């Protein structure tokens, strides 16, 4: 063994030690992918959630920490309309956070189509989706009014009765309780049409200004990891 | 000086021994292959499954000598040794299996009830360390049981293998410590881990109604089959050790103790089925 | 707006093209000439392979 | 007039198609049926490289045929030494998502890029022992797909938006921009003489460019679905492409035609990489179904199969000497076949 060979082996051992150090850090941080629309409020979340916890750039990274657990969120910007190619780079991610506006009736069908496209993608057949019905304050304001009618855009509304399993907060009119579970019903009906039991969709109701979304993401990710561990450790 | 009769010992033993051998050799070999497949793809259970299967094979390989002992009328022909070896693999090799069962239970509990914490306790190196500790306990117990010369002759010249009827003074303490350590600690650990797993799975959201009733069936089946395999043996062991020594009493419960010992041999058939066959991963590679 | 596309098509339309038999002969001749230098096709002696 | 322009364009397209239809003479299978088959080729694993953390999306051999560079989702470039399987360097990345790599011909630089819209250049040989970032190139809009060095001072890149560019390294400004596609472009291959370069995009078209001038010359449209790989035949007068249609094809430049199609009714998955050999006798291609394949270009009959992976194959490469072939898959393993 020449001196050069010994030096090369020593360098390889040092690099291997550093890589082993980095592996533990890598397998302690969970990656989340954020999707939405321009009319949505994903900017509001990424602004007033990381505070409490270059011109042409594609990926924006947000780091937050809940109960000493690290989370990295990735927002996609400056890209084109096509998504069939860069969506496959996200296969080992923990969850996809879909933020949908619940007040604009004009752009609800497009949101449903986008959710259907993400749900039935070939490369995303094992990734769960956390759904955020954002800006519920405006839905209440518009519902308790006359210059609007949700029955106009969707003709199936005047056949819907509120589900028995509901938890209306005190001080909410019955009207705002009915025109609010219909949207979740549509999204979950799209979810349960296919997918078998490999992946699930978690619904939530969220306002623009609130500090609970980190807790909700933590709970959903914990459930996802629990299900993966049940599959892995030979229980189901 | 107490020829005990052993009509039963010569009637039901051969059928059980031959059935266990035939059913449990290929089953354990296939379980070993599955354990290889798991350990290749960076899974911590693979170490435990492989070690459990190896312990089961070690137990199984000892039956043919016992089978020839049973076939023959009270006689043990091979040598003046290997009775202090096959005796170990028949009487004290059933606890490596329970140790690895408890290891699997704790691994499952830390995987499904605290998924965000204890990442360093579920790696391959920790599994190798605990496996080596369990096998070192096996080796120390095995360097025990050899300071005592244990072969006696019968009134009708025969050779009994690893049993003394009027229980000896030195065996009572072994019986007591065996009962406590091997059947009050492992059972408490199993119950306290599986209750936690069931609570965690019933508090979940993404699992459909059907699968929680399934996991429940598997968990109760595992615990119940373990109990039915082991509990009567230990109960009869205490019954003999505490206040059942006088030779007349001894002649009385020979059936009970040997029936319990014969029943405790089904672990080698139960373990590969419950830990290597009823799993979607095992059905996806066959 | 569309003048660029038609200009590109016009530029690419007038080019010098040859027969397919000529291209096939060229590729076949090149492969035959450099057929004795590819280690993948013909396994090399074990004293020459460094992997 | 819009109608007049559309009619003129349609007529000119018909005219250019007529010349192609007329110049066709004979299938390659008729002239190639007088050459003995390659024989059954059976290649086996010789080395194995471990150490990556997650999937790998790139791989490029150097010019000395002994060093290697790889990329992974964890954000790490590792420089290997294939003979002794040691590790020579370990470069951490600013952006985690990387989907391309390159190795400078001289042996001084390594380039990487991805969803971050930046093509980074690294300096391996410094006065100090560490490796540091030389210059970051910016100016695209979409996502990079491939980068290849011409000399130590120029570089050619691909982008998500329909555009390809040529850069200068000392001065970070662009020097020429290439336009004309209608979809995402995803592969590059510089010519051996470093004067022409061809690329393929997601609109079932492949184009050739002149680097000095800046204008397209020919357009080929054999594919129906989107193209995923491209590489030059060693001559410099042909190039082969693979697509998500499960069919590979081989074009030539002077004839301006489409010669052969490697179609099989058993395979349904798509192609994910294509690379030739030293003699131009074996075509290698990765597939989505956990296996790689070997084809004989002149006769179009499958000859070999290379299956040792547990996930999807993503990269492929052949050394300049001709004495090794490397693959990479999403199981974080490199396999140096031979």
């Amino acid at each position: 063994l020449s001196a050069e060979d010994k030096a090369a082996v020593e360098r390889s051992k040092m690099i291997e030690k550093q890589l082993q150090k980095d592996k533990q850090v890598y397998r302690a941080t969970h990656r989340l992918l954020l999707l939405g629309a321009d009319n949505s409020g994903k900017s509001t979340i990424v602004k007033q959630m990381r505070i409490y916890h270059v011109k042409t750039s594609g990926i924006f990274e947000t780091k937050f920490q809940v109960d000493k657990v690290n989370f990295h969120m990735f927002d996609v910007g400056a890209q084109r309309d096509e998504r069939r190619k860069w969506i496959q780079c996200f296969n080992d991610v923990t969850a996809i956070i879909f933020v949908v506006d619940s007040s604009d009736y004009n752009r609800l069908q497009e949101a449903l189509n986008d959710f259907k496209s993400i749900w039935n993608n070939r490369w995303l057949r094992t990734i769960s989706v956390i759904l955020f019905l954002n800006k519920q304050d405006l839905l209440a304001e518009k519902v308790l009014a006359g210059k609007s009618k949700i029955e106009d855009y969707f003709p199936e509304f005047a056949r819907y009765t509120t589900p028995e399993d509901a938890t209306p907060e005190p001080g909410e009119d019955p009207r705002v309780t009915r025109a609010k579970y219909f949207i979740r019903d549509e999204f979950l009906r799209i979810s349960t049409a296919s997918g078998d039991g490999r992946h699930y969709c978690y619904p939530h109701f969220t306002c623009s200004v609130d500090t609970e979304n980190a807790r909700r993401i933590f709970n959903d990710c914990r459930d996802i990891i629990q299900r993966m561990h049940l599959r892995q450790y030979e229980l189901l | 000086s107490c020829t005990i009769d052993h009509t039963i010992h010569q009637t039901l033993a051969p059928v059980v021994y031959v059935t266990v051998l035939v059913v449990g050799f290929p089953a354990n070999c296939l379980s070993l292959y599955f354990g290889y497949l798991q350990i290749k793809a960076r899974n911590e259970l693979g170490v435990y499954l492989c070690n459990l299967t190896v312990a089961d094979l070690f137990y199984i390989c000892s039956l043919p000598f016992w089978l020839q002992y049973v076939l023959q009328h009270d006689n043990w022909s091979h040598g003046d040794l290997s009775c202090q070896v096959c005796g170990i693999l028949l009487y004290e090799n059933i606890y490596i299996s329970v140790g690895f069962l408890c290891c699997i239970s704790v691994d499952r509990y830390l995987a499904v009830a605290h998924p965000f914490r204890f990442h360093q306790f579920r790696t391959l190196k920790a599994a190798v360390g605990v496996s080596v500790v369990i096998w070192a306990k096996e080796l120390l117990t095995s360097i025990y049981f050899l300071m005592h010369e244990e072969v006696i002759e019968d009134e009708n010249q025969h050779r009994v293998c690893f049993e003394h009827y009027p229980i000896q003074a030195w065996q009572r303490a072994i019986n007591y410590y065996r009962f406590l350590v091997g059947f009050l600690f492992p059972i408490c650990l199993l119950l306290a881990s599986y209750q936690g797993i069931l609570r965690a799975v019933r508090r979940s959201h993404g699992t459909q109604k059907s699968r929680k009733d399934q996991i429940q069936r598997l968990v109760l089946s595992t615990v119940v089959i373990f109990l039915a395999c082991f509990l009567p043996y230990h109960v009869l062991l205490l019954v003999r050790s505490v206040w059942e020594a006088s030779c007349d009493f001894a002649k009385g419960v020979f059936n009970a103790y040997h029936f319990s010992l014969l029943l405790t041999s089904f672990n080698c058939v139960a373990d590969p089925v419950l830990y290597c066959f009823v799993s979607e991963t095992t059905h996806r590679d066959l | 707006q569309a003048r660029k596309l038609v200009e590109q098509l016009k530029m690419e339309a007038n080019i010098d093209r040859i027969k397919v038999s000529k291209a096939a002969a060229d590729l076949m001749a090149y492969c035959e000439a450099h057929a004795k230098e590819d280690p993948l096709l013909t396994p090399v002696p074990a004293s020459e392979n460094p992997f | 007039e819009l109608d007049q322009l559309r009619q003129e364009a349609e007529q000119l397209k018909n005219q250019i198609r007529d010349a192609r239809k007329a110049c066709a003479d004979a299938t390659l299978s008729q002239i190639t049926n007088n050459i003995d088959p390659v024989g059954r080729i059976q290649m086996r694993t010789r080395r194995t490289l471990r150490g990556h953390l997650a999937k790998i999306y790139a791989m490029h051999w150097g010019t000395d045929s002994r060093l290697l560079v790889s990329a992974s989702q964890d954000g790490k470039l590792i420089i290997w030494d294939s003979y002794t399987t040691n590790k020579v360097h370990a470069i951490p990345l600013r952006s985690s998502w990387v989907m391309t790599c390159a190795y400078a011909p001289s042996g001084n630089y390594v380039a990487c890029g991805g969803l971050d819209n930046i093509c980074s250049i690294y300096n391996l040989k410094t006065r100090e022992g560490n490796v540091r970032v030389s210059r970051e190139l910016a100016g695209h809009t979409g996502y990079l797909s491939c980068c290849r060095f011409l000399d130590d001072n120029q570089i050619v890149t691909s982008s998500g938006d329909t555009t390809c560019a040529l850069w200068d390294i000392e001065t970070g400004q662009q020097t020429t921009t290439f336009t004309g596609h209608t979809g995402d472009v995803m592969s590059l291959s510089l010519a051996p003489d470093t004067r022409l370069f061809v690329s393929g995009a997601c609109d079932a078209s492949a184009k050739l460019w002149d680097v000095r001038e800046g204008m397209c010359r020919q357009t080929f449209t054999g594919h129906e679905s989107d193209i995923n790989a491209i590489c030059f035949f060693p001559n410099g007068n042909a190039f082969a492409t693979g697509s998500d249609d499960a069919t590979c094809r081989l074009f030539d430049l002077r004839a301006d035609q489409e010669l052969m199609t490697y179609s099989h009714d058993n395979i349904i998955c798509g192609i994910t990489s294509v690379s030739f050999s030293k003699s131009g006798r074996l075509l290698l291609a990765g597939y989505d179904d956990f296996n790689c394949n070997v084809w004989d270009a002149l006769k179009a009959d499958r000859a070999g199969v290379l299956a040792g992976h547990d996930n999807r194959v993503s990269c492929l490469g052949v050394t300049d000497d001709g004495m090794a072939v490397a693959t990479g898959s999403w199981d974080s393993f490199l396999k140096i076949w031979n």
